[PDB]
DNA sequence: AGGCTGGCAGCAGAATAACCGGTGGCAGCAGCTGACCACAACCGATTTTCTGACC
DNA sequence: GGTCAGAAAATCGGTTGTGGTCAGCTGCTGCCACCGGTTAACCTCCAATTCTGCTGCCAGCCT
């Protein structure tokens, strides 16, 4: 492969490097320590920084300073040995260093598993005891020279041991001659019975003592003579004087070494062919550990195998060298240097390997020479990965220094600080503040920063408008801010977009392109109405301006990323730029009625007229100018330029009043006038209030019937009218306008006198500590209710903190109750209530102990939500990682699958009532099959889109269920289909042909976060989503059933136990050790002894595992259990998520099956295999001669799938670098670059969006009658 | 990196380049070879004054007074404005 | 009589102090140059074109 | 009341002439910077949690 680095890609392979390919990379020997002369400061001669080696440091200037031309181009210095070139090639050239002894590769050694001890079949304890120098191992040995000289050898060795016998007899001889002799001399001498016994005591004893050292003597001969005749290879010998031993009597017949040089040998004296069919029928043959250890040596052993690739490269003979321009030495303002910790690493390596050289060629003994060779290992290993067997090695004030393998890892490895994420030329960040003034396509951008962004611009424009001559003098104009630039900048900056992006970026509505506009000021006025998309307040937030350059950049940033074309959330499909808050107390104010205001129209006679009709707007409006019409009272307009609802609009006109004309009245207030005038015309006449649900309505019934522009623009006039009569509100904030209820005394003093009987109760001693806990928070909690509908029913309809909550602006009814109220029950470290409670609201103001209470609470909830973003970007990283692959490939599968969906299940007395989960459910899909009504026609047709009119009509007909197409059953091979997707919830039309619906989803799903709060053991918060895509067994494992039948439940001790019945007859199956603290489920009545149940009937209360009803039910029902228990975390706290972004990440968790027989192609037992490439390798095998493998599915997390890809450069960037990386070398893997992340780092266009052949390979002409009219 | 590109110097030194080429091609034949072969703008080598006086048949003498002649006239504000500015 | 199956237990890893001799570099500088500007003059036609007399 | 040799202008260019002028080594000479070898009373062993997978280990039916 070529390695210029010209932009003609299709592979990127990686393999494990050889001592060929080392030596063939460098470009010469580096053999000395130094780096830099410290006098003259130029790089020494074959030192770390040479230039004979690594190319010259002046740019075509040599050395010595012979030849200093371009005219001088690739020719060497024959004085000094430079060549003449650039000064960029320095980053570019390697050297090798060659060691005067073989080193294994750490890598290859010490991550578990260790692919060295697989490969060899040696336990790890006994791999780093042969290659640090602690045990000999037998690299070899004779065989029928063994077997000859076994019997010579017996007989040499019954010899010698019947010699030994001989001096041991010797021995004996001797000691009962001394023995004879004490007796001489000691049985004649008067003395004590047993003291002249005492001696021949200890004589004996001394015998004693030679007889167990010649057992000792013989036992070391037999062990000697046992260790021979039991002597393979690969087998350790530990006490160096016995290895001694049998080398210097048993010389021949066998050879032995110890470390590297004889893991080398070992690896040059294997078969891989033989030990793989070895392996192969052991897998075939038993069982058990021996069966999963063939397994798991059979993995490396088949990756050695199949390529071809060879063992040796996990030795080394030459380590590279970086070049000098990535491990610079730079010398700093004033003489400090700077290094970069590599040049330690390398100096310790060439350091110890010269020391060795000097030893070996000396000629020295061999605990020297073993200890240098110990210390050459350590060096290398240190160097390329510190910190992994022993000690870090460390630098000046003890921080370890940074080895290769650490430029690589974490968040601070290359991966992911430069290759993902980098810095920016053409960017700048100021403070937003509101800019209500604004359209909401512009943002106002400060003139000093707009004037360094479009430097470059500017200088070419008034350097062509002749205020300048040069280059150089306009950037000296434009430096110094002459006035000229200003009336340039304007001109330069009309009609180019910026894009804007606020950090954290959780969704894809974060970055937006306005169009800008100068402000006098330093601050970047923002329209009111993104700050709900960017999710931004203004107590000193912090906003981020690009600057797209190229014709497709800008062309991009005024279509795709408008923010007027994103009115919609991509979610859920709920509009972003609605009026929030301000504008909706406004408009709130403007279209509610109050009975009896001035000027109602009163029907009153007898005497006058009704004097409250009115012949136009115009004659109201100067009626409400003078003081004698109120907006907010019922008069009767008669209106001729509004669309009037559909009922009046059929009766008066029936069918087509051309509503530009026609005269109708109406009888509203004038508010409502005025708001409906700022709807399109051919809208119709509203009249209602304006909650904010019912705004909500409005721009989604707009946006799904109107074009985006008139979308756009109607939200412009509602925000401007919605501040104006926010201004003339009345909404303020006294301490007049927050009453306190007037029966709060009675209603505490009537719950204090059931809290003194608890605790009298707990005094007299009926109950325990924790009874009386529960009753007290339980009387608390009924009083916290009675005093919050106190104040309820208490408070006037028109008062500002009552209007502020129910016009639905902000807020809930629960602040409002601890303002004027009770605070009620609060939380403990613990997480416990405090059965005090706060019975001080903060108007009256509570006191020392209840504010030191509420403190736990308050500073638990502040670290909860520091913690909670943090998780949040984790999941919605591991969810992008997965998912980044599913992008909109065709138009159409073609398919007739699909899923069933529940639409408005039926009513028991009969009707139809409509499920409350169909917006995200059942709307906006694509139609599977026809809808037949009992015995009928067609109602939808297949294909449709199924939306509000078709749903209508379907619960009108009355049908019940449908069978919708949904991604889980999209036939495609690579990525879903188009009609499979169905709408796009951020368009209204069909999802196009480039879309990447993956991140889409991941970023739909990981946003929600930070409003997922746990409780006040079942998980219920953001971990009981983050253990459901990871798939894990849960805490509250309920079971489940297995076979329909009759529960038969047993009570053991402080549990239970249930064993299922059968009703075919079939096995029993036992649940032995199921805890107290799971309670029995309950359906319909709790299950009682007795009772029937289904197949996948769940037993207990709490969570069941993905896997196991995945093994009963099938795979479509774990889809069913995955989408319920994910929505059921988001509903519970108001969050509407479709549920096509889910069915996109639960897609990808079961595409692979689990391999239980091999059949006869390739697939080991219990690997983990895609079902594409299954099935697709099942009809090749099982045509000429039928031996199919068999599979089962398997579910898998979101972690285990996206390591287990198909790309090592999209892996490695992920998670776990280094084992990735170690292991896709050994099976030589090559990457495609199809993916969506592997296109980022090596920077060309991602295979998505406008970057696909369809769309990028558009030829544009003009036509052929403008071509001739022009 | 106190000794990268500019990144305005280069267009700078291009504009600059583009400029004496003009006012090099504003003049005779003669006179514009011998200023390029003296100041060395053809290839990077700078020639001698009888390498020049060799290639173009005269002596050295009238070579260098029309070298002297031709500085006098490149250094006339006529042609030297668009050039002094970029000093 | 031990063995190989089973949990059980325990652990690695990832994410959030002098001498002496010698030898080559080196910088400083008179001292051959030797090519080179360099003014500076001095002529070698060269062409025009009056200037001067010729009959 | 007109034609032909001489005189007098820059002009392009060769000579030339020497008058320094600057460098290009060139010894060369002192020196200075750097590398290598040598020293003979004695005294001989170191300075946080969570999850997943792997391996070592001990009772214990089975032969
Ligand atoms: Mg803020
Ligand atoms: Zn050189
Ligand atoms: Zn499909």
């Amino acid at each position: 492969g070529a390695m210029l680095d010209v932009n003609f890609f299709d592979e990127l392979r990686i393999g494990l490097a050889t001592a060929e390919d080392i030596r063939q990379w460098s470009y010469g020997e580096v053999k000395k320590p130094e780096t830099i002369n410290y006098r003259t400061l130029k790089p020494e001669k074959d030192g770390l920084f040479c230039e004979k080696i690594f190319g010259p440091t002046r740019d075509w200037e040599c050395y010595c300073g012979k030849y200093k031309r371009v005219r001088f181009k690739g020719i060497i210095c024959e004085r000094c040995g430079v060549e003449v070139t650039r000064a960029k090639v320095r980053r570019e050239r390697m050297g090798h260093i060659e060691l005067a002894a073989p080193v294994t590769h750490i890598w290859y050694f010490k991550g578990v598993p260790s692919r060295l001890g697989y490969l060899l079949d040696l336990a790890p304890k006994d791999l780093e005891k042969i290659i640090y120098f602690a045990a000999y191992v037998i690299t070899s040995v004779d065989e029928e020279m063994r077997h000859n000289e076994l019997s010579t050898l017996e007989a040499e060795m019954a010899v010698e041991r019947k010699a030994v016998e001989d001096q041991r007899d010797g021995e004996l001889e001797a000691r009962a001659q001394k023995l004879e002799a004490d007796l001489a001399e000691l049985e004649a001498e008067g003395a004590k019975a047993d003291a002249r016994r005492k001696v021949r005591d200890g004589g004996e004893r001394e015998m004693r003592q030679i007889r167990d050292r010649a057992q000792r003597e013989l036992d070391r001969l037999e062990d000697i003579w046992s260790t021979f005749t039991k002597l393979a290879p690969k087998q350790l010998i530990v006490d160096e004087n016995l290895y001694r031993e049998l080398v210097d009597r048993y010389g021949e017949y066998f050879t032995g070494a110890m470390g590297a040089e004889s893991i080398q040998k070992l690896i040059e004296n294997f078969d891989i062919d033989a030990e793989a069919e070895s392996l192969r029928d052991v897998i075939r043959n038993g069982k058990g550990q021996k069966k999963l250890r063939a397994l798991k040596r059979l993995k490396v052993v088949a990756a050695f195998q199949q390529s071809g690739n060879s063992p040796m490269g996990m030795v080394l003979d030459a380590v590279p060298v970086i070049p000098p321009e990535l491990r610079p030495m730079v010398q700093l303002d004033g003489g400090r240097f700077a290094t970069s910790d590599l040049n330690d690493l390398y100096r310790r390596v060439i350091n110890r390997n010269n020391r060795l050289k000097r030893l070996i060629d000396l000629g020295a003994p061999e605990i020297i020479v073993n200890n240098e060779k110990r210390m050459l290992q350590e060096s290398v290993d240190a160097l390329f990965d510190n910190g992994r067997r022993g000690r870090p090695v460390t630098g000046p004030g003890n921080r370890p220094l940074k080895s290769l393998s650490d430029l690589l890892k974490g968040k601070q490895g290359r991966f992911r600080q430069n290759l993902l994420g980098k810095r920016v030329d053409y960017s700048g960040r100021s403070v937003i503040v509101v800019g209500p003034q604004l359209k909401l396509h512009q943002c106002g951008l400060p003139k000093l920063m707009a004037l360094e962004l479009f430097k470059p611009f500017v200088m070419k424009r008034l350097v062509d408008l002749n205020h300048a001559q040069n280059i150089k003098s306009a950037k000296r104009m434009v430096e110094r801010q002459r006035p000229q630039v200003w009336d340039v900048l304007e001109e330069v900056i009309a009609e180019h977009p910026v894009l804007l992006n606020r950090a954290p970026t959780l969704h894809r509505l974060g970055i937006q392109a306005f169009e800008p506009m100068l402000v006098e000021g330093k601050a970047i006025q923002l329209h009111p109405l993104v700050c709900e998309a960017f999710n931004a307040d203004f107590d000193g937030d912090q906003m981020a301006v690009h600057l797209p350059l190229s014709a497709e950049a800008q062309a991009e940033a005024r279509i795709l990323m408008l923010s007027s074309n994103n009115i919609l959330s991509p979610a859920s499909g709920r509009p972003l730029a609605m009026p929030r808050l301000d504008m909706v107390t406004g408009l709130y104010y403007l279209t509610t009625e109050v009975p009896g205001d001035t000027g109602e129209y009163q029907p009153a006679s007898g005497d006058h007229p009704e004097t409250g009709v009115y012949s136009s707007p115009a004659e109201a409006i100067m009626a409400a100018d003078r003081g004698v019409l109120s907006v907010r009272a019922k008069i009767k307009v008669r209106l001729t330029q509004l669309r009037p609802p559909v009922e009046i609009e059929a009766e008066l006109f029936g069918h087509s009043g051309w509503q530009p004309g026609d005269a109708w009245m109406a009888e509203t207030t004038l508010g409502r006038v005025m708001f409906n005038e700022l709807l399109p015309l051919g809208y119709p006449f509203v009249n209602k209030q304006m909650h904010k649900k019912v705004q909500a309505a409005i721009i989604n019934d707009l946006a799904e019937r109107y074009p985006m522009i008139v979308v756009a623009q109607t939200v412009d006039k509602l925000k401007d009218a919605g501040f104006y009569w926010a201004t003339r509100s009345g909404v303020t904030v006294s301490m007049a306008d927050v009453l306190v209820p007037p029966r709060k005394k009675e209603i505490l003093d009537h719950y204090e006198e059931r809290a003194d009987k608890v605790e009298k109760q707990f005094q007299r001693g009926a109950l325990n500590h924790d009874e009386r806990n529960e009753a007290l928070v339980e009387i608390w909690k009924e009083a916290t209710d009675e005093v919050g509908q106190a104040l309820r029913e208490h408070y006037p309809d028109d008062n500002p903190i009552i209007t502020i909550v129910d016009s639905g602006a902000t807020g809930n009814f629960t602040q409002t109750r601890t303002l004027a109220g009770m605070k009620g029950l609060v939380t403990n470290p613990k997480g416990e209530f405090i059965p005090r409670p706060v019975k001080s609201s903060f108007r009256e103001g509570l006191t020392v102990l209840e504010y030191f209470i509420n403190t736990h609470g308050a500073r638990k909830g502040l670290a909860d939500t520091a913690l909670r973003t943090a998780d949040s970007g984790y999941l919605t990283r591991r969810l992008v990682d997965v998912s980044q692959d599913v992008i909109v490939r065709e138009h159409d599968c073609q398919t007739e699958r699909g899923i069933v969906v529940e639409l408005a299940e039926r009513a028991p007395d009969g009707t139809l009532i409509r499920d409350p989960y169909i917006e995200t459910s059942a709307y906006a899909r694509t139609l599977g099959t026809d809808a037949v009504d009992e015995a009928g026609n067609v109602i939808v047709e297949r294909g449709q889109d199924l939306g509000d009119p078709e749903i209508d009509a379907l619960l009108a007909a009355g049908i019940t269920q449908v069978k919708v197409r949904s991604v889980l059953t999209c036939a495609t091979s690579t990525g879903v289909c188009a009609t499979c997707y169905g709408r796009s919830m951020a368009t209204g039309k069909l999802v196009d042909i480039g879309e990447a619906v993956g991140i889409v989803a991941a970023q739909s799903i990981g946003e929600p976060g930070t409003q997922l709060t746990m409780r006040t053991d079942i998980t219920g918060g953001l971990p009981r989503v983050q253990e459901l895509f990871e798939a894990r067994v849960p805490r509250g494992k309920a079971p489940i059933a297995d076979v329909t039948g009759r529960v038969r439940l047993e009570d053991g001790e402080r549990f239970y136990k249930i064993t299922i019945v059968p009703d075919d007859g079939g096995e029993e199956v036992v649940y032995d050790k199921i805890s107290k603290r799971q309670r029995l489920r309950v359906f319909k009545r709790v299950l009682s002894d007795g009772d029937h149940v289904e197949v996948g009937q769940q037993l207990m209360e709490g969570s069941a595992d993905p896997h196991e009803v995945l093994r009963v039910q099938g795979p479509r029902e774990v889809q069913i259990h995955l989408v319920r228990e994910v929505q059921e975390v988001y509903r519970a706290q108001g969050v509407s998520i479709h549920d096509k972004h889910i069915e996109v990440i639960v897609r990808q968790m079961l595409r692979r099956v689990t391999i239980i027989d091999s059949g006869s192609t390739e697939f080991l037992p219990g690997s983990l295999i895609d079902r594409a490439e299954f099935e697709a390798e099942n009809r090749r095998v099982v045509a000429e001669g039928g031996e199919p493998a068999a599979g089962r599915p398997v579910l898998m997390g979101i972690t285990k799938a996206s390591l287990a890809t198909d790309s090592w450069l999209s892996a490695a960037s992920f998670q776990e670098t280094t084992r990735v990386l170690t292991d896709a070398a050994i099976n030589c893997r090559s990457d495609k670059l199809n993916g969506l992340k592997e296109n980022v780092i090596i920077g060309k266009l991602i295979p998505a969006g406008t970057g696909i052949n369809r769309y990028r390979n558009i030829a544009v002409q003009p036509t052929e009658e403008a071509r001739a009219a022009a | 990196d106190s000794e990268a590109v500019v990144a305005v110097d280069a267009v700078s030194f291009t504009l600059l380049q583009d400029q004496l080429q003009s006012v090099l091609d504003t003049l005779s034949e003669r006179e514009a070879g011998v200023v390029r072969l003296r100041f060395g703008l053809t290839d990077g080598q700078p020639r001698t004054l009888d390498e020049i006086g060799q290639v173009y048949g005269v002596t050295r003498e009238r070579i260098r007074q029309i070298e002297s002649k031709t500085m006098s006239k490149l250094r006339h504000p006529s042609r030297s404005q668009v050039l002094r500015d970029y000093l």
